[PDB]
Parts: C-alpha cells; sequence; structure tokens
C-alpha cells in the first residue's frame, strides 16, 4: 500500500544545450591566376556564356585545357 | 550539308589574323563576338 505523497526537495535545472553558427572563418589561400578582364567567353557544348566590357581594342587568349575559353584583353 | 567520315572540303582564308588574330581586335570585330548568335528562345541577355 501507499501511505504518503512526497516530493523531493532537491530541485533540478535541465540545461539547454544548442548548436549555433557563432563564428564564421574561412581560410582564402589559394594559389591561382587571377586576371584582369575585359571580356570572358566560355563556350562548353551545353551552356556558352558571353561577357563583355567594352574598350577600343582587345586581345584574345584562348584555353582548350578543359573546356573552350576565350578571354578578351587577358 | 552533310559531312563523311575522312572527306573535308576546303574552304578558303580571310587573312586577318587566322581565326583568332594573335595581335588583337578591334572593337567593331569583338561587337561580333559578343552579340553571337545564340537561339534566342534559351537565351538571356543582360547588360548594366
Amino acid at each position: 500500500m501507499f501511505l504518503i505523497h512526497f516530493v523531493h526537495y532537491k530541485t533540478i535545472l535541465q540545461k539547454y544545450t544548442f548548436k549555433f553558427k557563432h563564428i564564421f572563418l574561412s581560410i582564402d589561400k589559394y594559389n591561382s591566376l587571377f586576371f584582369n578582364i575585359s571580356g570572358i567567353l566560355i563556350w562548353l557544348n551545353i551552356i556558352h556564356i558571353n561577357i563583355i566590357l567594352i574598350k577600343y581594342s582587345f586581345f584574345i587568349l584562348i584555353n582548350n585545357f578543359e573546356y573552350l575559353i576565350i578571354l578578351i584583353s587577358t | 550539308a552533310r559531312r563523311k567520315w575522312g572527306q573535308k572540303t576546303w574552304s578558303p582564308t580571310a587573312t586577318n589574323g587566322g581565326a583568332a588574330p594573335a595581335n588583337g581586335v578591334s572593337a567593331q570585330e569583338a561587337l561580333q563576338i559578343a552579340y553571337r548568335p545564340m537561339p534566342p528562345s534559351q537565351t538571356v541577355e543582360y547588360e548594366e
């Protein structure tokens, strides 16, 4: 049988834990060629992208290493 | 036209720096490379 109704005197507090993205750090340190570009024309067989900034005279570099890449005035 | 395997039709030169001039390209020549004939039903154009 049950005689008494008793509660425990020690009160516990639930620790609220949560994972938030509070820090925003990134290691931006690469080894690559970066160009001044007055025009870039990316021709792969699916998608062609033509981006043109105007000038009086241009030059042409062409890269066929992965996909056709045409650069105007380097 | 239709191509055959092993048979190519030779075409004359334009005598302007080859197909891609290594010395440079003027503004009016690059204007035609700019507005190249893409099919306009699947093309987005944008200028700022």
